[PDB]
């Protein structure tokens, strides 16, 4: 999976 | 410590054959991109599944503001292309969904587009592929595009959190070791496993990061081949343009290119 990160 | 000037020679001397090429945000910013942090609970929702499937309409104002033919390549775009001309390019990885690295003229089979592309869309529900044209109308016009077999929402290929990254992302396992050369644009590559790909590159293989900042593994890691121009991402190219004395063939180039867009 593509990491969660802001923005 | 190697100079930028002296990376500079290793490619005038066609030495640097194999240049892998990592790029982020920062090199979007100069054809207008707006950021996309700037109604959604929080800016990430916005490439969000869940909230996607609960309401698509501000992923698709944005997906109409980057679809392909409103935004043109700048110059960071073009001497990558240059890179690429000259035959000097193993392949460009880029985060960005902006497309402008294969509008610069850069073939697809040198590009790792790891975060996707509006230059296809999928059904959402039974996972019709659809060429990007076909949606087109549709977002251009502010309607959700919906699958002519089964009414589901289609969704441009833009990766979201938590889906896999695309299966051209594994060149990277050899792209990595076979590079001579890495060149870092407009990124810090802090997000694996894009940071962890840096450390990929043979320990002899220079490193060199144009930003505006030091940050992720080239500074918690930092090897003695490092090369780090900081500045305007636009500026630090346009250095070693001129350090590798292409600064008119850039021109040309653009010149060329800019007379087609
Ligand atoms: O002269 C060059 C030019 C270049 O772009 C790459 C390499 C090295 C490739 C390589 C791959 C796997 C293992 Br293990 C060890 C070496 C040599
Ligand atoms: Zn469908």
């Amino acid at each position: 999976g593509k990491v969660m990160r802001r923005l | 410590k190697l100079s930028l000037q002296d990376v500079a020679e290793l490619i005038r001397a066609r030495a640097c054959q194999r240049v892998v090429v990592m790029v982020g945000a920062g090199i979007s910013t100069p054809s207008g991109i707006p950021d996309f942090r700037s109604d959604l609970p929080y800016p990430e929702a916005i490439f969000e599944l869940p909230f996607f499937f609960h309401n698509p309409k501000p992923f698709f104002t944005l997906a109409k503001e980057l679809y392909p033919g409103n935004y043109k390549p700048n110059v960071t775009h073009y001497f990558l292309r240059l890179l690429h001309d000259k035959g000097l390019l193993l392949r460009l990885y880029t985060q960005n969904i902006d497309g402008l690295e294969r509008v610069s003229g850069i073939p697809a089979s040198k590009l790792v587009e790891a975060h996707g592309t509006f230059a296809s869309a999928t059904c959402t529900v039974c996972q019709r592929p659809f060429p990007g044209e076909d949606i087109r109308a549709d977002v251009m016009a502010d309607r959700v595009p919906r699958c002519p077999v089964c009414t589901g929402v289609v969704k441009p290929d833009i990766v979201f959190f938590g889906e896999p990254l695309p299966q051209r992302f594994l060149l990277h396992v050899v792209d990595f070791p076979m590079a001579d050369l890495l060149l870092i644009l407009g990124t810090s590559l802090e997000v694996e496993p894009f940071a962890s790909l840096t450390e990929a590159v043979r320990s002899s293989v220079p490193r060199l990061l144009i930003n505006r900042d030091l940050v992720g593994p080239l500074a918690w890691h930092p090897r003695s081949r490092d090369v780090a121009q900081l500045g305007d991402v636009v500026h630090g190219v346009e250095s070693l343009v001129e350090l590798l004395g292409w600064t008119e063939e850039m021109r040309d180039l653009v010149q060329r290119e800019t007379g087609k867009l």
